[PDB]
């Protein structure tokens, strides 16, 4: 299935989603794609990240204090959504169906002409039967990508979303490592940096030609 | 009675409370620091000195120490070190 | 001299000495001739080798729930990382034991 | 009344217990012996440090673990969940100690 | 003077195989492990006493141990180095 | 029909065959392609002395001679005559290069 | 041009003949591929330690002194090139 | 061309003091130079890092002496010290 693609003529900002991240990476990543944002919501159970929000990203974010409080009425006053992201830094199934139900609330309606774009994340650890569950709640099947092509560590990665370009596109990259390397908490950044920024910023490279 | 035995401990335990500031060590697991540390340096520094013998060369450079090292570390752990050599030699080769 | 005296360690932005390692390579028997970039450049690979594995220590007491790492720890540490593995494959660490590793075929049918 | 277990379970429950302990399961007193002994046959009227022994005993102790866990490679390569001396032999073999 | 091999008990072997993951141990094991065991300590014991024979002294320092471990690509932590 | 032998007979007519040989069992010409295929993912525009490449085939039919040694051990110790990648795995596993 | 599909140079009676030389009676069929996995990985580590070896000598042309510095430096001493 | 040294001669030497009959290829004298530099090295390495062990400088006689107790196993290493210091008595008393 490939969606058709609006000219750059048309830059309308982005309405973003995230729902579930330790260390807020949407809002950051999406200042280093070039273009501006239109609405970028947030919500988080515990404080952590309402801190890390409150001190670093200078308050041009809505929060939620839980995500228990979004209903419908929030999703349609705020602004329809372009993009609806779902990470983390036995509740892995909590937030995977808090996600889908937030997902149903901002998916456009049949006759919507609106470039809609969803993900969600977790790794290979996942029991199978949740993995298939999980392929049929969705509808889409998930990439299974390691992290042996730009390390070392037996942490592979399933991937779900709407991405165009997400089944093979992905390789090693050697300057990219290299500029990477130069830290003494080098792989303390390939554990949680390289699975935040690089990723994150390859999968949603083509939204730009978008907006 | 005066002999001082030579180690890394105050070393190890700087990078310690460098890398985390709360957590401790204990003696024996120092003691295996320390071993590690003069173990990694006498494989390094021999691999080092066959390298130079190779290559019919008397003097050990950084270049020799960046190929061991390269050698030694297992892959991503030696391009990580090699970085992290090469910036260092970089920060003292242009300091104060 | 008139100076002040900034310690080659410093100097590179480094912490373990450049001076012991230094005069290390000297003593050692290795070459004729050492130079400085080769005990900068040690001094760097050892004091990262050294980071990694207490970080993944310190790691370890913290799953433990200690504040001070133990032989344990670094054990580990070490044999639960595999690039650490592949350099310690034939060395012993004392007082740490081996992994908790459990055979698939020797556990009872829980099904 | 009384009560008893099947044999896999305190068996396991021994591995589990065991691999999480990191105490010296050889005794240091008779271990000590026997390093006395063997070396007996080397020179007369040897001495030891106490850390002597005890790096004897890590190593020794450590060493028989991991030649165990190969052990136990081959007895469930082997369709077994016992040990056998073929198993030990084979482990030997395959590392080149064979000498 | 001849039991000591026998100082390694049949718990002893037990605990070690439970520590390498064995569920079963048949009764031929222990005596081939005490085989084993003697065999690699005369190959450590003969090394180190060696190195004690060098350096002309009369007790076998921790550090012959390992050395004699690390000259048999065995290397041992946590008694100098 | 014409003579047909057995399959043992001739399997240890070629053990005993190749046992007493000593030429290289893998071609030359294709195991250097293998060779310059592996170098080309360190360094393009690489090159080879014979001599290397003929050492390289010496100590890489040395290594399988010897890990086939070990899978045969494997093979007879788990009551089989065939080996195994479960014997070559075993093998592997317990000379420690996993 | 790119060398690609070069494992598969290994072939199944070169693989057979090394077997025999080893003693092996009787080859299940995924041995061939298992073996060029083996050999894949051995060639990557031995072929990686040479290449390292010419980059310091400042040289393009893998030496055989290269490879058996590699091979010895693996505790593997391959006689018959020097060393 | 720069000379490369070798023990060839000398393993030709031995060899005719051992079978004066039998020659030998230059592969297998490939082999034995490349055994003979070997041996060396892992002696000369052994006593090296055994001097450095006792904090000495000089390598002697017991240092390799040891060096070979350690690595020839058992009755090589007898008989090595048994010709070694049958060839050092020789040199110190000629
Ligand atoms: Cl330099
Ligand atoms: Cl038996």
């Amino acid at each position: 299935k490939l969606y058709p693609a609006i000219p750059a003529a048309r830059r309308r900002p982005i309405r973003v989603l995230s729902l579930f991240d330790g260390i807020a990476t949407g809002y950051l990543v999406l200042k280093e794609l070039g273009i501006k944002v239109g609405k970028y919501v947030a919500s988080e159970v515990c404080e952590e990240s309402i801190a890390v929000g409150t001190v670093k990203h200078e308050g041009n974010i809505k929060y939620v204090n839980d995500v228990r409080n979004i209903t419908k009425k929030n999703i349609e006053e705020w602004g329809p959504f372009d993009l609806v992201i779902g990470g983390s830094p036995e509740g892995t199934g909590r937030l995977f169906f808090e996600f889908y139900h937030l997902l149903n609330y901002s998916r456009p309606k049949e006759g919507d002409d609106r470039p809609f774009f969803w993900m969600f994340e977790n790794v290979v650890a996942m029991k199978v039967g949740d993995k298939r569950d999980i392929s049929r709640f969705l509808e889409c099947n998930p990439v299974m990508i390691d992290a042996i092509k730009v390390s070392a560590a037996h942490r592979a990665r399933y991937f779900w979303g709407n991405l165009p370009g997400m089944n093979r596109i992905f390789g090693f990259p050697v300057h990219y490592t290299d500029v990477s390397n130069m830290g003494r908490g080098a792989r303390q950044k390939l554990l949680g940096r390289s699975w935040s920024v690089p990723v994150i910023r390859h999968l949603f490279a083509p939204l730009k030609d978008y907006f | 009675r005066k002999t001082r035995k030579e180690s890394y401990a105050i070393y190890v335990y700087k990078v310690l409370k460098q890398v985390h500031p709360d957590t401790g060590i204990s003696s024996k697991a120092m003691s295996i620091m320390n071993s590690f540390v003069n173990d990694v340096f006498e494989r390094i520094a021999g691999e080092a000195s066959r390298l130079a013998h190779y290559n019919k060369r008397s003097t050990i450079t950084s270049r020799e120490i960046q190929t061991a090292v390269r050698l030694l570390l297992p892959g991503e752990l030696a391009k990580h070190a090699v970085s992290e050599g090469t910036k260092a030699v970089t920060k003292y080769t242009s300091a104060k | 001299t008139r100076a002040k005296a900034k310690t080659r360690s410093s100097r590179a932005g480094l912490q373990f000495p450049v001076g012991r390692v230094h005069r290390l390579l000297r003593k050692g028997n290795y070459a004729e001739r050492v130079g400085a970039g080769a005990p900068v450049y040690l001094a760097a690979v050892l004091e990262y080798l050294t980071a990694e594995i207490l970080e993944l220590a310190g790691n370890a007491a913290r799953d433990n729930k200690k504040t001070r790492i133990i032989p344990r720890h670094l054990q580990l540490a070490v044999r639960n990382d595999e690039e650490l593995n592949k350099l310690l494959g034939r060395v012993t660490i004392a007082q740490g034991g081996v992994l908790p590793n459990i055979q698939s075929v020797l556990l009872p049918k829980k099904t | 009344k009384p009560h008893r277990y099947r044999p896999g379970t305190v068996a396991l429950r021994e591995i589990r217990r065991y691999q999480k302990s990191t105490e010296l399961l050889i005794r240091k007193l008779p271990f000590q012996r026997l390093v006395r002994e063997i070396a007996q046959d080397f020179k007369t009227d040897l001495r030891f440090q106490s850390s002597a022994v005890m790096a004897l005993q890590e190593a020794s102790e450590a060493y028989l673990v991991a030649l165990f866990e190969d052990t136990n490679l081959c007895a469930i390569h082997a369709k077994r969940v016992t040990i056998m001396p073929k198993d030990i032999q084979l482990a030997r073999r395959i590392r080149g100690e064979r000498a | 003077l001849r039991d000591n091999i026998q100082g390694i008990t049949k718990p002893a072997i037990r605990r070690l195989a439970r520590r390498g993951g064995v569920k079963r141990i048949s009764g031929l094991i222990y005596e081939e492990t005490r085989g084993v065991l003697k065999v690699f300590l005369e190959n450590v014991i003969r090394d180190a006493v060696t190195y004690t024979e060098h350096a002309k002294r009369k007790t076998v320092t921790a550090m012959d141990v390992v050395y004699a471990l690390k000259r048999q690509g065995r290397t041992l932590y946590g008694f100098g180095g």
